[PDB]
RNA sequence: GAGGAGGGUGGUGAUGGCGUGCCUUUUGAAGAAUGAGCCUGCGAGUCAGGGACAUGUCGCAAGGUUAACCCGUGUGGGGUA
RNA sequence: AUGCCGUGGUGUAAAGCGUGGCAGUGAGACGGCGGGGGAUAAGCUCCGUACGUCGAAAGGGAAACAGCCCAGAUCGCCGGC
RNA sequence: CGCGGCACAUCCACCUUGUGGUGGGUGUGGGUAGGGGAGCGUCCCUCAUUCAGCGAAGCCACCGGGUGACCGGUGGUGGA
């Protein structure tokens, strides 16, 4: 019986090509272009959730530190000191109460600050 | 979600810092970390938040006097020779600024932003900024804590 | 019925079709290789050149009576099991 | 279409009563003059082909 | 049937010289990778039924009317007939009154009367004989109507 | 009387004496305290591997 | 607003808020109660554990979603390797309730 | 439903960070190694043999089994070499 | 010193041995130590090493980076160490 | 590590105390050559049932779904 194997291969050439649309050049027009980039963008998005995992800690580390020098304290002392008082915030709603509430994080601050033992020692 | 970068969210303060006797690393430094806007909570890479920055008196910036007949600020031209290498000791008896603005721009990130960024910062050799229009607080440095 | 026939479960089982991709059996679909054996097949005598083992060892001594007269046994404790009661057998008894 | 036995190979290897085929233990044919009559009743026998000769010698003998 | 490269007209010339050309080396314009080239590994004019045992195809067959009979589901009946001339009206309507099913099996023999001769048309009857008797005709088929004649005699040959 | 020992490091260098030591002992992952009891061959093996394992003698 | 701590996450939500939280094993209607780490009252925040496990958050679970179809397709290069498997994260809509 | 506030998919995406195409072959390729300009169709592990081996499943049972052939028309019944 | 063989005890999940089906592999690379040939050379060549890694392993560090160090990715999380 | 969702292997308490399934505990789930297991989709023949000029296939678009192959819905085209 022969198959004609056109259906089943435009099953997937079709996936492929409207995942990828928006891709500049010959890659949401072509099909085997279109491929090569799918394994790349998928790779890429993969890689980015990891990613972003890491990189969104890093940005509000970044702000979380802005927020504690407008304090005077630094970030690492601030977290010593939310540690050693133990409020179990994590870095995310520490920022997020960063930036809407300059209140609520100074109270965080003077927390952490009446939280460090006395020194450099210890 | 955050909530601090949006349009027309952040803030345009300024910045007025009397490069008196300060040395140049960390003049740049307080300067870039004023420009880019790290100072500043609302922050993100990818927003220009920060504040219009102004480096005055950058003509008596303090150097080690063993580093202004030394260290040189090489700029080629892309011509076969045409190094053009030049120590920063007449570059700052001629442009003390151009100096203090390298150093800035050295010390931002390599982007668009940067160049974003970069354009506000002003910097003059003597006390007298033009740029008065505004109420250019003074910041000056001040290392924190710990 | 018909729409109600199965085999048994561990029968007719899947066939492998090799060169179907490189989630399955892909590329080379078991001669893994650039070889010989990648394009054809080696024989079960070929040893590599040294000798094989059915051209180092003997011949098997002796010959072969070709006028072996071999028979047929049926076995007496057999024969009993065979026959019970017995009493009278004979070759075409026992076919 | 009807498959050949090897025959080098069934004149020189024997299917016993079980499963088991016995090659001739012969580097005992042509000098038995300085061989130690030791080396020959050695070298006197038919044995069992170890493993690492049989998975082929049977395909041989098929 | 369809033509291997040997089978297929022409393609024993080896066009474009090996090297030299640019293209690549061919050496028929019938090799499979052509058009109209031949086929690989393609349908050739096989002959296949399986050399199935007799106690097999019996057990299964007399299983099947085991079936049949455990339902019951088996139809015996004297002639499927008027009499004499082969009619399909009385005939449907003693099936279609003797079954009251969609398929049936008509186990008749080698005998006209009205048997395999006037029940045929009948869509869902099938007509076979005592001897001839298998596995997929009496699975098809939901009721299995016979004639004692059949019924008997394959008894009687099947002991 | 009693050892709690905990991987602090990987065996990924680790020798074949290390690794089936660490197999031995119990321990799977990092931060995977087991617990050893009396040391005659516990302190032969808490001496195969010093750099994977650390102990805090529990109560 | 309150600092909920919720599958091993942590959330910034005040009453009347919808959270799009992990499988917590619920129905629709029932409500559920989650501890908080931090409790504020704009000026009035809490951070004494004690006074923090006696603060519980209470909302009822609704919806019980699925995250959005994560095309994992792994691929390392001439060695000729895929894996293609996708992934709906279970979760579920939360108000806010305390 | 307007200028719209909250909100949701869909274009696009300023801007930031991450990131060295696919294949074959290789100790090693993004490779300045091979091959491919692109799309659509065709192109590679098949089948024959009461074959050899091993195994999964199924008949019957110290048995199992028929080959050619004879009767029949569904592949059914005989056929004991 | 090590390593090797045995036994004795404790611990450990498939680890072992026997027998089959099915393979592949038999161009290895660098790195640590031990040595040969080199010249007290090589990103050299050849060996040893229940040594490692790449091969065939991604992620973090090494500016960039097959072989170096941390670490072996089942998927998700805008969570922690 | 936390929290969720799949998978595999051994183990018990079980249902029918080996087939196959409930609960759990533990371990495990990079991968090339290669080995095993389970599967998607194309088409043809049978049995069962079913949709179709009120609109079949094919095609295109959108909205959904499955852990993957891929699947369904809806509209446009078409006209078996």
């Amino acid at each position: 019986a022969r198959v004609k194997r056109a259906v089943n291969a435009h099953k997937k050439r079709r996936s492929i090509l409207k995942a990828s649309r928006g891709y500049r050049g010959q890659r949401s027009r072509l099909y085997r272009k279109a491929k090569e980039q799918q394994l790349h963008s998928l790779n890429y998005a993969y890689r980015d959730r990891r990613a972003r995992k890491g990189e969104f800690r890093k940005l509000w580390i970044a702000r979380i530190n802005a927020a504690a020098r407008l304090n005077d304290i630094t970030y690492n002392r601030l977290i010593q000191g939310l540690k050693a008082a133990g409020v179990e915030v994590d870095r995310k709603n520490l920022a997020d109460i960063a930036i809407s509430d300059p209140a609520a994080f100074t109270a965080l601050v003077d927390v952490a600050r009446a939280a460090l033992p006395e020194d450099v020692n210890a | 979600p955050t909530y601090a970068p949006k349009a027309g969210d952040t803030t345009r303060s300024w910045y007025v810092i009397d490069a008196t006797d300060v040395v140049l690393g960390r003049l740049a430094v307080a300067a870039a970390n004023l420009l880019r806007g790290k100072h500043k909570p609302t922050f993100a890479p990818n927003v220009d938040g920060g504040d219009f920055v102004i480096v005055i008196n950058a003509d008596k910036v303090a150097i080690s006097g063993d580093k202004l007949q030394h260290k040189m600020v090489y700029r080629h031209s892309g011509y076969p020779g045409g190094l053009h290498k030049r120590t920063i000791g007449e570059l700052m008896q001629r442009h003390p600024d151009r100096v203090v603005e390298k150093a800035i721009l050295g010390m931002l990130p390599k982007n668009r932003l940067s160049r974003q960024i970069q354009r506000k910062l002003r910097v003059y050799a003597g006390p007298e900024h033009p740029h008065s229009a505004q109420q250019p607080v003074p910041y000056e440095l001040k290392q924190v804590a710990q | 019925k018909l729409h109600d026939l199965r085999p048994a479960r561990g029968s007719k089982i899947a066939r492998t079709r090799v060169g179907r991709g490189d989630g399955s059996k892909g590329k080379t679909a078991g001669r893994g290789t650039k070889g010989t054996r990648a394009r054809k097949q080696v024989p079960v005598t070929f040893e590599g050149g040294q000798m094989p083992i059915h051209m180092r060892l003997p011949k098997l001594k002796g010959f072969r009576n070709r006028f072996r007269t071999e028979y047929e046994i049926v076995n007496v404790g057999d024969i009993n099991r065979l026959f019970p009661q017995g009493g009278a057998v004979g070759v075409d008894d026992l076919v | 279409p009807k498959a050949k036995t090897h025959s080098g190979a069934s004149k020189r290897f024997r299917r016993t009563g079980t499963g088991k085929i016995v090659r001739q233990k012969a580097n005992r044919r042509h000098l038995l003059e300085h061989k130690p009559s030791t080396r020959t009743r050695r070298l006197d026998g038919r044995t069992v082909v170890a493993a690492n000769d049989t998975k082929r010698v049977t395909s041989l003998l098929n | 049937s369809t033509k291997t490269r040997g089978e297929v007209s022409g393609g024993g010339r080896k066009p474009y010289r090996q090297k030299g050309t640019g293209r690549a080396r061919q050496g028929s314009t019938r090799a499979p990778q052509f058009t109209g080239g031949g086929v690989v590994h393609g349908p050739k004019p096989r002959d296949y039924s399986q050399r199935t045992p007799k106690k097999m195809i019996a057990a299964a067959l007399r299983g099947a009317l085991s079936d049949r009979a455990r339902n019951g589901r088996i139809h015996a009946i004297t002639e499927l007939v008027e009499g004499q001339n082969p009619s399909t009206k009385s005939a449907r309507a003693f099936l279609a009154s003797l079954t009251e099913r969609k398929q049936v099996l008509v186990v008749i023999g080698r005998s006209d009367e009205a048997g395999a001769k006037s029940v045929r048309n009948l869509p869902g009857v099938h007509i076979l004989a005592p001897d001839q008797l298998n596995t997929y005709d009496v699975l098809r088929a939901d009721d299995v109507v016979f004639s004692v004649e059949a019924l008997n005699a394959y008894i009687a040959a099947n002991t | 009387s009693q050892l709690k020992i905990t991987q602090v490091r990987s065996t990924i260098g680790a020798r074949w004496k290390q690794r089936e030591s660490l197999r031995t002992l119990g321990l799977r992952r990092i931060r995977h305290s087991v617990i050893r009891e009396d040391n005659a061959a516990t302190r032969g093996l808490i001496a195969v591997v010093r750099h994977l394992v650390e102990v805090e003698p529990a109560q | 607003y309150a600092i909920v701590k919720t599958g091993g996450k942590q959330y910034k939500v005040a009453v009347g808020d919808v959270v799009k939280v992990e499988k917590l094993e619920s129905e629709q209607g029932e409500k559920v109660s989650l501890p908080v780490a931090l409790v504020v009252d704009g000026a009035t925040v809490t951070t004494d554990a004690k006074a923090l496990a006696k603060v519980a958050v209470t909302g009822e679970v609704l919806g019980h979603t699925k995250g959005p179809k994560i095309r994992i397709h792994k691929f390392k290069n001439k060695t000729g390797y895929h894996k293609r498997q996708g992934h709906r994260q279970q979760l579920t809509v939360l108000k806010v309730t305390g």
